[PDB]
């Protein structure tokens, strides 16, 4: 599906949709509905979940946590494209994808797709969690540089943040801590860039 | 010589009426033959679109009929063209002008005339009523009816005797009135004389 | 509309083919969702064949990538059109203009991460509006094949569906026009995929009073898959000739002989009455029978006192005209009873064709395409409520939130120049809606119309509402209640002077930017931002079809 | 008609209608392919033409 | 009409000494922010105290 | 002077080069060859001719 | 000992919007309460719009009727937009029924004992033609927020629009100095609304502030 | 004075039929002179049973037809106008008494 | 919680 970017995400989770998250679990959602006995034959339990009834949305938060999967972007060139991530269920139709996630991928939005891949059997969530999950390649494998880099917004809200005006609000006050000058910041008593001596530790 | 109408003792408590109006006692016949031809006719006109139960509800100078089957789109008929002629000649019956309205029932084996007729259906066809009769039972029990008795009468597999036999599924309480029960009678015209079927299926509560 | 175009747009429109250009300028007589006629004026009118013209728009119907081509009338009643103008606006048009996307209230700031790398975020106020809501077509087909064992059957004579399956088709197996159908219902009947069901003693029994052998051999309906919603607008039915019509397919065959015998009917009175609107117009003069006219029946306007003039040889000729409409309308009703009732000549093997025409209405979600017209494309990414979006310090919440950080290194400069310029155009509107609410005269419309029209150096425009007498500027300001619409060639367009001082007519800040409240916290924005107005499209890259 | 039903039916430059928007239709007839018969493909043109 | 979605606070994960950390739930789509945004501005200063 | 459905909403045009010649009919490619291919005209001149 | 709001003057400057006022407050409670008000009125607020139409000879939305120069979706649409008072019910069924060349208005809807328009020069539709007549059921009901159709129709006649129940377009407050009282350092908070008419503007405020003291029920005494 | 007289047979149903033409007649008129009791007729039938012979056999069968009154108070036309559209009352015959 | 309380007891 197409991608969308969620920056409330961690890098080890991405969001996945429900219709999605039903259509690739199934097995998963069968063997658990046959185990608290619900049900009885297979038979049922894709009636089941083919008219999707109100019981089957916790069978899926119960599948879902702690299985990764495989995100992978279409034109993957180095083994950065395909990062495993853990589920968070998504409300619509497109892959929330953690944005400095994104600098590794190529991927923008401008339209991107990816697809999602599920390790079944145990050996392969394993290898899903221990050698391909999204906090594990925090450095590009070409040397040693980082690849979790901040990319485009997060840069500009540092650089306005991080820098300095001749004059402010508040200018060449004196700060007890790093607290209290985030207090001074949002009751609207110094600016977001003004210098001053703090006390920090 | 026993066993008072389920639907009978029960209308004033768990199940309402079939005609819901308020007319004086001048025109109380006229009002009710006139409810006699439009349940005649129509289902004379829906006899195969398994209708089960029909709401005649008059505001006065007005008439609101509603149709309950498990068929829908054979009651609307020609997208509306089929009730726009019952239009022009329910309206003629009753004298009064005609505001067709349609409901439905989503399971047919839980409603107790769309089991009686479907016998009916059968009876008239040469099919063995022991496993006709044992169909609808096993349809009802896996359907969510928490119990159904049916019973067929008459002088069935073309015998001699009239035998007759009833056979039950759950519970059935017709003494209990806060129990719900949905039951309506069928007939079958074979060359046999007439098999007519009753069938009971009961629900829950107030 | 758009807000800021190029003047392009009625070449693009009118030179196409999908409004309904008049052919001969006159007078309308009727409109309709249906049809329109027009009845031609004198001085471009045929001497014989008396004329007056009628439009059949082409209604809902699909199109090749499954849009819905649509035509709309756009003129009043009473109206008076010219040679080579638009009467029915199309698909993505509006007056004769060419509106392919909406035009939205937008604002350039990084809004919490949400818009990071090219993405967009619309408010609930646009999706409240209904206001991307695109309408959708699907055709779905059914052939009727000949295969062994006997043909198929369409008939909803059918086994296991429990009634609740279908619960949607009548007495002949397809679906109804005006069903709204879920994903997996079943539109048309078929029972078809025939292996082997196993027979008891009481299915046995079936060939007594049935007089069914088996029931064929198996017993399965054609039922249909999931994933899109609808509700059917138009149902065709075509049989292969030989083959018997069931109950549908003939009420399908009245239904059009029906409204083909209305319409042909329609057309020989329509064309009678411009007839004998032109035996009353020439009979104004010459002979003239104030009371006489009216006291014999109308098929007879001919034989009144009258010598040898062109008077009765046009006469003459509009009774060859009128016998040959007699004439033609028996051989054309013959000829139309022929091409409804005849068969089709089909593929080798098919009993009859069911056609179902599926209508989606797919509104926007998160994970649609939206995209100006410069290349600043982006998935939408967070539908927020009203009350989250940025507002100014006069109530108004911004629609869109963009991302200022596409611009310097994707060199678009030009929608910041658009931006602003629809912000101007919309200060005009504003102010005119502010000039008519309060409910005044014609004589401060004009005056505000008019320093808004000519506001420029030597521009090709010149226009003057001195010649518009008092009617029209209060429709012309009835249309431009909404923002006013403003022309910008490609080469030869507004400076930024121009938009400055356009910004200056309206009451908005000269730099075009607004200082704007927060809708979380509730306090400023520093450093004030960009707000206007942008002419954004939504492109048929849906979340829904890749997915 | 077998031929020109064909050149009609199935060629490499009768091509089928994109119908979604005046636009689209207005810039899909005023077309200037090099590609088709008497021409290139993706794979032999360079950068030249 | 009137009936909106009460909440409570669910826990209170006080984390170690003078720190606490009070989890509400469940709001409406909207209030959140708004119950955040007032206690926050009330505390910051209204609260009164001595120093 | 203006037509009628321009004097509905007269769009505001700036610009400032008079134009000398107007934009021609679009699809004139397109009909004018394929009125050049079927057109009763002999000295096999017209497309089938 | 804050001095507590009271409120002291409702212009209602014209007949859609008004300008509440509220007074004294302590500095700092200006943005919050006026943040927090307008966050309540434009979240939720009971609204009285429409559900379903059903004109008589229509099957479906899509189709077009016999003499009337808008499809039956756009008549859909200026339904959507019609502006409603109930008073007495949750759901009520009003009728409408015109016939005659010209427009059909909003005022030509069968009134009942207790439904009232508040715009009643809203267009509709426009008949054109002498005999060529619209006769349609509309339903009304009461509601908070937005409710649209694919989340919520039994025969094929009925045609569900969306509902948006809402009646306020646009609150803007602004906080301003206060000289009334000689004590300096007070604020006055004036909020500029914006309904559509259905609602009363002191009932707007007055549903906000229990809707906000209802929220800080969780942990108040 | 002005009377409106109320006939039902579902009693359950009359009792929120009148109370729907009490807040009819209260936002308009805001005196109304109470929903009175009015007492019910009870018609009461015997019916043999039996298509036939043994007349012990019967069954009773009776009609509880309900009364209501209204009575608005005040000619003000405020009532009237908008009762004259909403009555109600589907099933429940309504009647003015004057 | 109780400040803000007691500022909307002349409201509700
Ligand atoms: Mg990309």
């Amino acid at each position: 599906s197409v991608i969308t970017v969620g920056p409330y995400l961690r890098l080890h989770q991405c969001g996945l949709p429900k219709k999605m998250a039903l259509e690739l679990f199934k097995p998963f959602i069968y063997g658990k509905l046959e185990l608290r006995g619900l049900a009885t034959t297979i038979k049922a339990a894709k009636k089941m979940v083919e008219r999707e009834e109100a019981v089957v949305w916790d069978i899926l938060d119960e599948v879902i946590r702690e299985h990764p999967v495989l995100l992978n972007r279409a034109p993957t060139l180095h083994r950065l494209g395909i990062q495993a991530f853990e589920p968070v269920l998504i409300e619509g139709k497109a892959i929330q994808l953690h944005p400095l996630v994104c600098a590794a991928y190529n991927a923008d939005f401008d339209g991107d797709q990816m697809a999602v891949h599920v390790p079944l059997t145990l050996e392969a969530q394993l290898e899903a969690r221990a050698l391909m999950m999204s906090t594990n390649n925090i450095l590009s494998p070409a040397n040693g540089e980082p690849i979790i880099v901040p990319s485009q917004d997060v840069v500009l809200g540092l650089y306005y943040m991080t820098r300095d005006c001749v004059n402010a609000k508040g200018e060449g006050m004196v700060l007890t801590g790093p607290k209290e000058a985030e207090r001074l910041y949002r009751s609207g008593l110094a600016s977001l860039h003004a210098r001053v001596k703090v006390r920090i530790t | 010589g026993q066993k008072v109408h389920p639907n009978g003792i029960r209308l004033g408590i768990v199940k309402p009426w079939n005609s819901t109006w308020f007319a004086n006692t001048k025109e109380f016949a006229d009002n009710l033959d006139s409810d006699f031809k439009v349940r005649q006719y129509l289902t004379k006109e829906l006899a195969k679109a398994s209708v089960s139960r029909i709401v005649i509800e008059r505001p006065a100078k007005s008439i609101r009929v509603t149709i309950h089957t498990a068929r829908p789109g054979i009651v609307i008929g020609k997208k509306g063209e089929d009730v726009e002629k019952l239009r022009k000649v329910v309206a003629d019956i009753a004298g009064v002008p005609a505001q067709i309205n349609i409901a439905e029932v989503r399971k047919p084996e839980l409603d107790a005339k769309l089991v009686a007729d479907s016998i009916t259906s059968q009876l008239e066809r040469r099919v063995m009523f022991r496993r006709a009769m044992k169909r609808a039972v096993q349809n009802a029990m896996r359907l969510g009816a928490k119990g159904i008795k049916v019973e067929v009468s008459g002088r069935l597999g073309g015998a001699e005797i009239a035998r007759t036999e009833w056979y039950r599924e759950g519970r059935v309480p017709l003494h209990t009135l806060r129990a719900d029960i949905d039951y309506n009678t069928s007939e079958a015209h074979t060359t046999y004389g007439v098999i007519g079927v009753k069938v009971w299926i009961f629900k829950g509560e107030i | 509309k758009p807000l800021v175009g190029t003047g392009m747009e009625r070449a693009v429109a009118v030179d196409s083919g999908v409004t309904a250009v008049a052919k001969r300028g006159g007078v309308v007589q009727y409109v309709d969702a249906s049809r329109i006629v027009i009845k031609v004026n004198e001085d471009e009118m045929y001497p014989g064949e008396a004329g007056i013209d009628i439009y059949n728009l082409t209604k809902y119907t699909r199109s090749n990538q499954n849009t819905c081509i649509n035509q709309m009338p756009c003129v009043s009643l009473g109206e008076p059109v010219e040679r080579g103008d638009v009467l029915a606006d199309g698909p993505s048009t509006d007056l004769g203009e060419l509106a392919l996307g909406q035009n939205m209230r937008v604002a350039f700031m990084p809004w919490n991460g949400y818009n990071f790398e090219d993405s967009i975020l619309v408010s609930e106020r646009v999706v409240q509006e209904d206001r991307f809501t695109t309408i959708h077509i699907q055709e779905l087909a059914c052939v009727s094949r000949d295969t062994k064992l006997g043909p198929e059957e369409i008939t909803a004579d059918i086994p296991n569906v429990g009634e609740a399956a279908l619960s949607k088709l009548d007495e002949s197996g397809i679906v109804y026009i005006g069903a709204e159908v879920t994903g997996g219902d079943i539109l048309v009947g078929k029972v078809t995929p025939k292996g082997e069901t196993q027979l008891t003693p009481e299915e046995k029994l079936l060939r007594a009073i049935f007089g069914e052998k088996a029931s064929d051999v198996k017993d399965s309906s054609l039922r249909v898959p999931n994933g899109v919603s609808g509700t059917v607008i138009d149902v065709q039915v075509f049989t292969r000739d030989g083959v018997e019509k069931d109950k549908r397919a003939l009420e399908i065959e009245e239904m059009q002989l029906k409204q083909a015998k209305k319409d042909l009917s329609e057309e020989l009175q329509i064309l009678e009455a411009g007839l004998f609107s032109r035996i009353r117009a020439v009979l104004v003069a010459g002979g003239v029978e104030a009371e006489k006219l009216d006291k014999l029946p109308r098929d007879r306007w001919l034989e009144l006192g009258l010598t040898d003039e062109e008077k009765q040889n046009q006469l003459e000729q509009l009774a060859e005209q009128y016998d040959e409409l007699k004439h033609e309308f028996e051989k054309k009703l013959e000829a139309k009873r022929r091409k409804i009732t005849q068969g089709d000549d089909l593929a080798p093997g098919v009993l009859k064709i069911v056609k179902v025409y599926l209508a989606v209405k797919r509104r926007i979600q998160p994970g649609d395409k939206m995209a100006g017209r410069h290349g600043n494309k982006g998935v939408i990414s967070k539908i927020n409520p009203i009350e989250d979006m940025p507002y100014d310090e006069n109530g108004t919440p911004v629609d869109i939130v963009l991302n200022p950080l596409g611009v310097p290194s994707r060199m678009n400069i030009g929608q910041i120049l658009e931006t602003h310029l629809g912000m101007a155009a919309k200060g005009i509107g504003d102010k005119i809606n502010a000039m008519l609410k309060q409910q005044q005269e014609v004589a401060k419309l004009r005056e505000f119309i008019q320093r808004a029209y000519d506001l420029g150096a030597d521009v090709r425009q010149k226009v003057d509402l001195s010649t518009f007498s008092d009617e029209e500027v209060m429709r012309l300001a009835e249309n431009l209640r909404k923002g006013m619409p403003i022309a910008t060639p490609v080469f030869d367009g507004a400076k930024e002077a121009e938009i400055k001082e356009l910004l200056k007519l309206g009451d908005l800040p000269t730099s075009g930017q607004i200082r704007l409240y927060d809708g979380r916290t509730g306090e400023q924005f520093e450093r004030p931002v960009t707000v206007g107005y942008m002419y954004m499209l939504k492109l048929n890259h849906l979340v829904d079809d890749k997915m | 008609s077998a031929a020109v039903k064909e050149f009609f039916g199935s060629s490499q430059l009768s091509q089928f209608m994109d119908q979604n928007n005046p636009l689209s239709e207005i810039t899909h007839k005023r077309r200037i392919s090099a590609l088709g018969p008497g021409g290139l493909t993706r794979e032999r043109a360079g950068f030249e033409v | 009409v009137t009936e909106f979605l009460k909440p409570r606070l669910v826990d209170i994960e006080q984390v170690s000494s003078t720190h606490a950390k009070v989890t509400l739930e469940p709001l409406e789509r909207g209030f959140g922010h708004t119950l955040g945004n007032a206690l926050r501005r009330i505390l910051l200063s209204s609260m009164p105290g001595c120093a | 002077v203006y037509s009628y459905t321009e004097k509905k909403r007269i769009r505001k045009d700036f610009g400032k080069r008079p134009q000398v010649l107007d934009v021609p009919y679009l699809l004139s490619i397109q009909l004018d060859s394929f009125q050049k291919f079927i057109e009763q005209d002999p000295e096999g001149q017209y497309g089938l001719e | 000992e804050f001095l507590k709001p009271r409120l002291v003057d409702i212009e209602q400057v014209s007949s859609t919007h008004a300008k509440v006022t509220l007074e004294p407050l302590e500095r700092g409670f200006g943005h919050t309460l006026g943040n927090a008000l307008r966050r309540i009125l434009l979240s939720s607020m009971p609204g009285c719009a429409v559900t379903e139409v059903e004109i008589d000879g229509v099957l479906h939305e899509y189709s077009t009727k016999e003499g009337v120069q808008e499809d039956i979706l756009e008549i859909l649409l200026n339904l959507k937009g019609l502006a409603v008072r109930v008073q007495g019910k949750d759901e009520v069924i009003l009728t409408l029924n015109k016939s005659g060349i010209g427009p059909v208005t909003a005022a030509d809807i069968t009134h009942d004992g207790d439904v009232e328009i508040v715009k009643p020069q809203h267009v509709i539709c426009h008949l054109t033609d002498e005999n060529a007549s619209i006769s349609m059921r509309i339903k009304v009901q009461r509601g908070r927020g937005y409710v649209p159709a694919s989340t919520r129709e039994r025969p094929i006649g009925r045609l569900l629009v969306d509902a948006c129940y809402s009646p306020v377009e646009r609150i803007a407050y602004n906080v301003e100095a206060a000289r009334v009282e000689q004590r300096t350092d007070l604020d006055k908070l004036v909020i500029e609304m914006e309904t559509n008419g259905t609602i009363d503007p002191e009932e707007a405020i007055r549903r906000a502030a229990t809707i906000l003291a209802e929220q800080l029920e969780a942990f108040v005494d | 004075r002005i009377r409106i007289r109320l006939k039902a047979f579902d009693h359950r149903l009359i009792d929120q039929a009148t109370a729907e033409i009490v807040e009819t007649a209260k936002r308009t008129g805001a005196q109304v002179r109470g929903p009175i009791p009015l007492p019910t007729r009870k018609e009461r039938f015997t019916v043999l049973i039996s298509p036939h012979v043994n007349k012990d056999a019967r069954d009773q069968y009776e009609i509880r037809t309900h009364l209501r009154l209204v009575d608005i108070v005040e000619p003000t036309e405020k009532t009237v106008d908008a009762l004259m559209r909403l009555d109600l009352a589907a099933g429940v015959d309504v009647q003015i008494s004057l």
